[PDB]
């Protein structure tokens, strides 16, 4: 019934897990960037874990496919085109790209999309994803890790994802 | 006659048409080619680039090519290795032929056992070559040597080049690797093993620089120190007789070489001093 | 420019193109499988494109240096080539070597010492 002003209160009288899952399904229908920002402000003024929610949305979208990693000897000539299901996996990364801090999740999710595009020889689509997190995305990942007061090297996942992105760049 | 007419022109379409309609003219044309060594069958006498490269196509008539036109990888590997062995003129080419030989064998249909033998005998060839490959870029500009358009090296040459005065920034690793290259010799009692064992441990002290600061000993032996810290790989827990396994180095025989360099007065204070905590180590 | 850019792929630093350097993470078997497939796909292709560029531009000596690069233990590029691709590479290298002989050079692109 689109009664937006009422939902947050009734959701607070329910378990967090339901608040995260329902607000996530609501935000999936929001395409307008100004409305996206306004919804995150309203969610913060209330109180859910935007960070665990947007991570869970991306993981759920990744887990919908039981597509096994089959070696070359048994996969037919797969359509090298971006399917509607591939499009949904590309567009789910936008959830983690809204917040500057979620930079670690933006990197993990963009790497996972770039892996699919590189396998499909869609080098221009992989460059567009790489550019999305900006020509500054690598510097931003390092800056955010330094700001968390960690005198340690980057997580092996994020360092390998940066390296994979630089490999794809050199190839494109 | 007809075979030398087909050879003065650019018509090896004719010598193909001659061998197409003949009884045994193949066994004749090859033996007629060999007798005519430098006389007929040359592609340098023919203007081989035109219709004379259409002549060159049949006068190019062979198993190396056999791989290109029949995929006999195993045969290509045998000839590629044979060419790599006779190669003496160009180091860069000897390296390339072995690479190609190895890629030909890896892409061939050898049984896993045969493939393992070929890649092991090859690993030896890569092992010797890797010595000339690792030649320091200080000495190759000092001796004014061409980078690729020149010849390779032996453990003697490598050991001697690692320790040259010219190797200015020579640290613990350069000397350690110049003592690792002693098991690669051949005829150890002929070529003097323990002479070189001294030559190196003595230039290992010349680079150290034994000095004095305010009337007190200056232990420059920081590299000699470090090299004797690097010989022991903790072989006590490896079950090796590490206890009593530094009598490789000499002592009284060392100060003989130190006298030749004129450096005995400087370093003989801490040479013995460090040789006491090397009998405790 | 093409030669430089293809060499940045073939000679990619620290263990080669699409290889993880940090093993202190959980193994994603789907990711590691896809990376091995992309190496078998992209690296032979890049070597053939570079051969084609160098051959068409008459840099036949640099075509033969691709054998040294493919056989290099630093990048282990020889492990990602199929037996058919390795045969096709050797055929293409032979074609460039024949063009050096037509230029009165040795099979490796050195001056024939008379």
């Amino acid at each position: 019934e689109k009664q937006i002003e009422l939902i947050a209160f009734y959701v607070s009288h329910l378990p967090q897990e339901l608040a995260i899952s329902q607000y996530a399904v609501f935000l999936e229908n929001i395409t307008d960037p100004d409305q996206r920002q306004r919804c995150l402000e309203l969610a913060k003024e209330a109180g859910l874990d935007v960070a665990s929610i947007t991570k869970t949305v991306v993981e759920n979208t990744r887990k919908k496919d039981a597509g096994e990693f089959a070696h070359h000897d048994f996969a037919p000539a797969l359509d090298s085109g971006t399917s509607e299901e591939d499009r949904a996996k590309i567009d789910v990364i936008d959830w983690l790209v809204f917040d500057p801090a979620q930079r670690a999740e933006a990197l993990k999710q963009s790497n996972a999309i770039m892996r699919k595009f590189l396998a499909s020889k869609k080098h221009e689509a992989a460059k567009e994803v790489f550019a999305k997190i900006p020509q500054d995305s690598i510097a931003e990942i390092y800056s955010q890790w330094e700001e968390q007061a960690m005198d340690s090297a980057l997580p092996a996942e994020d360092d390998n994802a940066i390296r994979e992105h630089l490999c794809i760049r050199a190839y494109l | 006659l007809v075979q030398i007419c087909e050879m003065t022109d650019n018509q090896s379409r004719l010598q193909r048409y001659m061998t197409l309609f003949a009884e045994q003219n193949f066994s004749d044309f090859l033996f007629r080619w060999y007798l005519e060594k430098g006389k007929r069958g040359k592609l340098l006498s023919q203007p081989a680039s035109q219709h004379g490269q259409l002549a060159a196509f049949l006068q190019a008539h062979l198993s190396w090519l056999h791989e290109l036109n029949s995929q006999e990888f195993e045969k290509a590997h045998r000839t590629l290795q044979t060419l790599a062995n006779m190669e003496t003129r160009y180091f860069c080419k000897k390296k390339t032929l072995l690479g190609l030989s190895k890629l030909a064998a890896l892409a061939s249909d050898f049984q896993e056992d045969v493939l393992q033998e070929k890649v092991e005998e090859i690993a030896e060839q890569e092992h010797f070559l890797l010595h000339q490959e690792t030649l320091p870029k200080k000495l190759l500009e000092e001796k004014q040597l061409d980078l690729n358009a020149m010849p390779v090296l032996a453990p003697f040459q490598l050991i001697q080049l690692y320790v040259c005065e010219e190797n200015k920034r020579a640290n613990e690793n350069d000397f350690m690797k110049a003592l690792d290259l002693l098991e690669y010799i051949g005829d150890d009692s002929e070529v003097d093993v323990e002479e070189l064992k001294l030559e190196i441990l003595c230039k290992a002290i010349k680079r150290d620089e034994w000095s004095a600061t305010d009337g007190k000993d200056d232990p420059i032996e920081a590299t000699k120190d470090s090299i004797f810290v690097k010989v022991l790989q903790n072989l006590l827990n490896k079950g090796i007789e590490l206890k009593g396994y530094l009598p490789k180095a000499e002592t009284l025989l060392q100060s003989e070489e130190l006298n030749s360099l004129k450096t005995n007065s400087y370093f003989e204070f801490s040479l013995k001093a460090n040789y006491e905590c090397y009998m405790k180590m | 420019d093409v030669k430089e850019k293809i060499y940045n792929v073939l000679l990619f630093v620290d263990g080669g193109w699409m290889v993880d350097v940090r093993e202190d993470t959980e193994e994603d078997p789907e990711r590691s499988h896809q990376m091995v497939l992309l190496r078998r796909l992209c690296l032979p292709m890049m070597c053939f494109l570079l051969h084609t560029v160098l051959h068409n531009t008459k840099q036949y000596k640099d075509c033969l240096r691709l054998a040294d690069i493919v056989s290099s233990e630093n990048q282990k590029l020889y492990t990602v080539f199929s037996k058919t691709e390795m045969r096709n590479l050797l055929q293409k290298l032979r074609e460039s070597s024949l063009m050096l002989l037509d230029l009165q050079l040795d099979p490796l692109g050195y001056e024939i010492q008379s």
